[PDB]
């Protein structure tokens, strides 16, 4: 009676501390999800049921996960990822002519299909363009044409203020930038400045990744404070 | 000419259930006064979560219940004197569902990992993991001391022999994943509601689906047995509430308002049957009348969505849980 | 997989089922006879509620 | 005109309580507005409050009936609470502008940098030093001026003004406006910056598919407060550098401008969703 209250406050009291202890290490970590298209190359990204990761730069914590034991059309498990930093999709940027509805249509309603959504209504998207140098070889070759698969590639002209490469051949810039445009204007349709997309060109031979994902989730947060201070 | 008869038995079972349909429940209850208003207020908040809460479950003495977090924890209450017992902490942080023993020995859990893992409390360490599934874990719920439950995301429920980890017996016949899951008082039969809005009656003992009920229009998210055992009800996130009868293999009632618009996340009864609590994605649980489908009362106290809602075995409690990390008793 | 779908249809399609009167009365009067017992319904005095 | 200036005062009076309750009473009432940066707005809430209910009402009537009634000590204790609440609410902006400036520049570090037990502690830092520039100096008499009118003033019984040498009106003046101006121009300079910086890549990459807002924000906050306590703070020490250049009612004209102010805040930092839903709900 008298003694046993005693005894529950004891071990309230501990296994309160313990959950002060375990709230300075949930705070400091920041969560990705990793998305595919289903062929895009991702496990090389990560290279250099559910799968998770960890690594830290500048000494700061980052927990990355993959799903692979679900395939789907109806993503209902989605609705957990809605306090995550932001979203890494990858997709390859050289399946145009491939239809095994080609593969670059299919990604684009998938990103669609997210970027449109309930949950993620305030979670960024960092954009990873992967396989360069199979679409810069596909593109330089004869006999095959966006043109043939995207009617719309026939009167489209490379931005002015673009950035091409030192060597690039005019001709694989303007797909280049194309394929982007594609993805750019489904992000600024439905965008309020809630979220924003941070697309990137990716290859095989690239190192340098996880500095742009510590950039872009500066960014985020950065833009996430201003706009909370009625700063922009 | 097999896609054909189908059809043709198709007919015959809606042609079977209009000729029952003598009068409605809401005509046979007309002259019943009503209940009248229902006020409740909150006795005990507790905290102790660091996110977003998903399950939660009653204990048999109507004193302890355990809850699960997506920041990796499965925290047992005292619900009379608001101490923490246990805390354990869990492998895989995303979580999806929990399950308390009708003994008090074990609970269960289980989520994105494709895994049920069973605890000792009265020993806290793992115990076993059951491995099989090929989806995503929703429910599960305790047949006995020895054997357990399971619904997944691959459209398929299994019974599990604990003692082996082997799978005794698996269920099949769903097109859609499988949202929740619900025992009958004398666990013989158990009630399913999937994602392809329909509902089906499963026997444990022998392993074959008795009937199928499909008045919904979307997924369905909760599911409940009334305390009689004759009938159940389900909730979908088109913003209603359906009672269907097992003997009269059709449903008698729907609970509906001009007024709501959001989906529905957790259902339950009251100990009479009497009331029917339903959660809300509007932030806020709602009571209804069974036998006449009119609201009597609204329990508005959570700051974020409630994604779970259980009544005691004396029915003295209501527990709900919510998005922002808290939990609340209401009497 | 067509086969398998005939055949429960048919196991299903033979059950005998009551009438929805009987069923609403079944109903009806279980909460009737229940009803004393729901602390819900009515509140406890504060003696008997262990909450407050 | 005593009517007339007898209602406005009543009105300023009014207005200060009025807001400076609402914004406590929000905060505590919900589970919500629970958060390390409302810390320091509770904090100067309840400097704001207690000024506006102590210092504000026994100044109205002093200037009506032209006399003091409350004795030789009371008077002493007036004018220390009327220091004590002037210091300890300017102090606190400075606080919220580091705060923010911590909060924009470091977002990595912001969770370790700032925590509620160092909030606690700055808040009780801040209040101790602005008590020890306001009671200590006063009821110590150490900030008693000398000459003749001084004194006969001091002597009197019916008389409270104020008289002051230059030591204490210099380092008084310094510790509560100076420093937290220039650290509040720094801070903000640097959130500007970042602003416009952030605001300059955005439109690099989707400009074409589609600094006004921080301009008017930083120009209100930074407006309202050097517009109310500039030009007392000027005449504070202008007046005792060179004397009989300012008169007896430019230096109360100035100081209840200043006063002014502080019915001024929940306007300024409790605009916000979920402000403007708590205060409909109560
Ligand atoms: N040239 C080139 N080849 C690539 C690139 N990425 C992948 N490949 C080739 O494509 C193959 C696919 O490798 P993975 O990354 O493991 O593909 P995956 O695991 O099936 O990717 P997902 O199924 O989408 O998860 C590799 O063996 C590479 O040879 C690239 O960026 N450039
Ligand atoms: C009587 N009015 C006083 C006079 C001097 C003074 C004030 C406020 C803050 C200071 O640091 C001061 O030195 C004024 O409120």
């Amino acid at each position: 009676q008298r003694n046993e209250e005693k005894a529950q406050r004891e071990a309230n009291k501990k296994i309160e501390k313990q959950l002060q202890k375990d709230k300075q290490v949930y705070r400091a970590t920041h969560r990705l999800l990793l998305l595919g298209a289903g062929e895009s190359g991702k496990s090389t990204i990560v290279k250099q049921g559910i799968f998770e990761t960890k690594f830290q730069v500048d000494k700061v914590n980052f927990h990355m996960f993959d799903v692979g034991g679900q395939r789907d059309e109806r993503r209902k498990w989605i609705q957990c990822f809605n306090d995550v930093t932001a979203i890494i999709f990858v997709v390859a940027s050289s399946s145009y002519n491939m239809v095994i509805t080609n593969r670059l249509q299919e990604a684009l309603n998938l990103f669609k299909s997210i970027w449109n959504n309930r949950w993620l209504r305030t979670i960024s998207v960092i954009l990873f363009l992967n396989k360069q140098d199979l679409l810069a070889e596909k593109v330089l070759a004869g006999k095959s044409k966006i043109e043939d698969y995207f009617p719309e590639f026939a009167r489209y002209t490379t931005p002015e203020d673009a950035t091409p490469e030192p060597g690039e051949d005019p001709r694989v810039t303007r797909a280049k930038y194309f394929i982007r445009d594609e993805f750019l204007r489904i992000s600024t349709a439905s965008g309020d400045g809630r979220h924003y997309c941070y697309p990137h060109f990716t290859c095989a031979v690239d190192t340098e990744n996880i500095r742009r994902v510590f950039n872009d989730c500066r960014d985020i947060i950065q833009r996430m404070h201003l706009r909370q201070y009625e700063l922009l | 000419q097999l896609r054909q008869e189908a059809e043709q038995l198709k007919n015959q079972i809606r042609d079977a259930r209009k000729a029952c349909a003598d009068a409605t429940l809401s005509q046979i209850t007309n002259n019943i006064d009503p209940v009248g208003r229902i006020q409740m207020r909150t006795r005990r908040t507790l905290r102790g979560h660091l996110a977003k809460i998903y399950a939660m479950h009653w204990g048999t003495d109507s004193r302890l219940l355990v809850s699960a977090s997506q920041d990796g924890k499965l925290i047992i209450w005292d619900s009379y004197t608001t101490n923490k017992v246990h805390a354990i902490p869990l492998r895989s942080s995303w979580v999806m569902t929990c399950a308390y023993a009708p003994s008090g020995n074990y609970v269960a859990c289980g989520g994105l990992d494709n895994i049920c893992s069973i605890y000792n409390l009265k020993t806290v360490r793992v115990s076993r993991e059951l491995a099989g599934h090929t989806g995503y874990l929703s429910c599960c719920r305790f047949l006995d001391d020895n054997q357990i439950v399971t619904s997944s995301g691959d459209t398929t429920c299994a019974l599990w022999d604990i003692e082996t980890g082997q799978q005794t017996t698996t269920f099949t016949g769903h097109t859609g994943d499988v949202m929740s899951l619900s025992l009958a008082p004398d666990t013989r039969l158990f009630v399913s509601g999937a994602c392809d809005a329909s509902a089906k009656l499963w026997d444990v003992r022998e392993g074959m689906c008795r009937q199928t009920f499909t008045g919904h229009e979307s997924d369905i998210n909760a599911i409940c047995f009334f305390p009689n055992g004759n009938a159940f009800a389900t909730g979908s996130d088109d913003a209603t509430c359906r009672l269907f009868d097992l003997r009269a293999d059709q449903e008698l009632m729907t609970y509906s308002h001009d007024n709501i618009i959001c989906g529905i996340t957790s259902v339950s009864f009251s100990k009479s049957g009497r009331l029917l609590l339903a959660g809300y994605d509007d932030f806020n649980c709602n009571v209804w009348d069974a036998l006449k489908a009119d609201r009597a009362g609204v329990l508005a106290g959570h700051d974020n969505r409630v994604s779970c809602l259980g009544v005691t075995d004396d029915g003295m409690a209501v527990a709900t849980g919510s998005w922002d990390s808290f939990l609340k008793i209401w009497n | 997989q067509a086969r398998k779908l005939v055949e429960q249809l048919k196991m299903e399609a033979n059950i005998d089922r009551i009438k929805v009167s009987k069923a609403a009365a079944d109903l009806m009067a279980y909460c009737e006879a229940h009803a004393k017992e729901d602390p819900l319904l009515t509140p406890v005095p504060a003696s008997e509620n262990p909450f407050r | 005109w005593v009517v007339g200036m007898g209602i406005v005062m009543s009105l300023i009076v009014l207005a200060i309580v009025f807001g400076n309750v609402l914004v406590i009473t929000a905060i505590a009432k919900f589970e919500r507005l629970q958060t390390v940066t409302n810390y320091f707005i509770t904090s100067l809430a309840c400097a704001d409050l207690v000024m506006g209910l102590a210092v504000v009402p026994f100044g109205a009537a002093h200037i009506l009936t032209k006399t003091w009634t409350f004795g030789n000590f009371w008077c002493e204790f007036w004018t220390s609470i009327d220091v004590l609440c002037v210091t300890a609410s300017i102090e606190t902006l400075c606080v919220i502008a580091v705060d923010r400036y911590f909060a924009i520049t470091s977002p990595f570090k912001y969770q370790s940098l700032l925590t509620k037990n160092k909030a606690r502690v700055i808040i009780l830092m801040v209040w101790i030093v602005s008590g020890l520039t306001s009671f200590l100096p006063i009821q110590m008499h150490w900030y008693r001026a000398t000459h003749q009118e001084a004194i006969n003033c001091y002597a009197e019984e019916t008389c409270c003004d104020f008289f002051t040498n230059q030591a204490y009106a210099i380092a008084s003046s310094i510790v509560s406006f100076y420093v937290p101006l220039v650290i509040m121009v720094f801070v903000y300079s640097r959130v500007f910056q970042e602003a416009k910086r952030q605001l300059q890549k955005i439109d690099k990459s989707e400009g074409r598919f589609h600094e006004h807002k921080a301009l008017k924000t930083l120009g209100i906050i930074m407006g309202t407060f050097t517009l109310c306590w500039l030009p007392f703070f000027i005449v504070n020490i202008v007046h005792v550098i060179q004397d009989n250049l300012i008169r007896k009612e430019v230096y109360i004209l100035l100081n209840w401008i200043g006063y002014v102010n502080s019915g001024f805040n929940p306007l300024i930092y409790c605009r916000s969703p979920d402000f403007r839903i708590a205060f409909q709900e109560l």
